[PDB]
């Protein structure tokens, strides 16, 4: 009915706000990115610090794992993305082309492509092996807050401060669908690729039927008017929605009933990022400048 | 720039 997430570890080491935490697909690691220009790798089950990955010239807003857990991609204010070998920490490629801060990034399931979104209002699609920009999409009219592939890679969902969520055909880069118009600050596909979870800067999360173009669920009670906060589907136990919040809490909702089932207290600044572990009932949360830590929380369900 | 409130 309800989870019982409790704090198990606090991970200190970034020296500015943490922007994004992500678990590796194989469950072994947590990657964190920060405004301190660094990526840090931590053991997912014990919080053990593994390594620092460095090379960006300005802060990082997002980090993402390849399907096989062997590569990372980071999005920076230095207008580049970087592809990293996680084992060696080496920068394999630098993706140049955006003309402003790169804010969000993701591999496709094949992990032959990276998608990125930027303050320059475009979405770019990149070749992992060569590092070349395959396609530039004039996707929005304000900064692009989030980009995500669906489970077979055939679609990209993007969101923007312009108020729009759009679905793009990966192969052709053409728009398939556009969904008050408050800024859309986060979006991602559900695991089954049937739904899209969208955050808007009016303190609201919404679950959309992609094909139907209709809103099925709305989740409220948290605070989100200012920052691009990540939101998640939690599927390892009970089916929850998880999000950070500008009141410094992690919120967990029952996906079906929309009821808040837990609020996790401990952070001392905006909880900008949360992530759900692929096999265990473990949440990672991270906060901005007044906090700068990552917390690992574990539940029985 | 995800750490900043954009206005």
């Amino acid at each position: 009915v309800k989870p019982n997430y409790a704090l198990k570890f606090t991970l200190a080491g970034h020296t500015k706000a943490v922007s994004s935490v992500k678990f590796s697909p194989n469950g072994e690691w947590l990657a964190s990115s920060s405004a301190d220009k660094l990526i840090k790798i931590w053991g997912a089950y014990d919080g053990k610090f593994e390594k620092t990955i460095s090379g960006h010239k300005l802060g990082i807003s997002d980090v993402a794992w390849s399907s096989d857990s062997n590569l990372l991609v980071s999005a920076s204010d230095d207008k580049t993305l970087k592809i990293w070998d996680v084992s060696s920490g080496k920068c394999l490629k630098t993706l140049k082309g955006h003309s402003n801060y790169v804010f969000c990034c993701n591999f496709n399931p094949q992990s032959n492509l990276i998608v990125s979104g930027s303050f320059d209002e475009s979405v770019r699609i990149w070749d992992v092996k060569t590092g070349k920009c395959l396609k530039t999409l004039p996707a929005h009219s304000d900064p692009v807050s989030a980009v995500h592939f669906n489970r077979d890679g055939s679609l990209i969902v993007s969101s923007s401060y312009d108020g729009l969520c759009r679905i793009w055909d990966t192969a052709s880069g053409q728009c398939l669908k556009t969904l008050d118009n408050p800024p859309v600050s986060f979006v991602k596909f559900s695991p089954n690729g049937k739904y899209i979870l969208a955050a808007t800067l009016d303190n609201t999360l919404k679950l959309w039927d992609y094909s139907k173009g209709k809103c099925l669920k709305t989740y409220t009670g948290h605070k989100n008017e200012k920052y691009c906060i990540f939101a998640n589907f939690s599927v390892t136990g009970g089916k929850w929605i998880v999000s950070g919040s500008e009141d410094n809490l992690v919120y967990i909702w029952n996906l079906q009933t929309k009821e808040i089932v837990q609020k996790l207290q401990g952070h001392t600044d905006v909880v900008i990022s949360t992530a759900c572990h692929p096999t265990e009932n473990i949440i990672a949360s991270a906060a901005l400048e007044n906090d700068k830590t990552i917390k690992l929380w574990k539940s029985d369900c | 720039c995800r750490k900043r409130n954009r206005s």
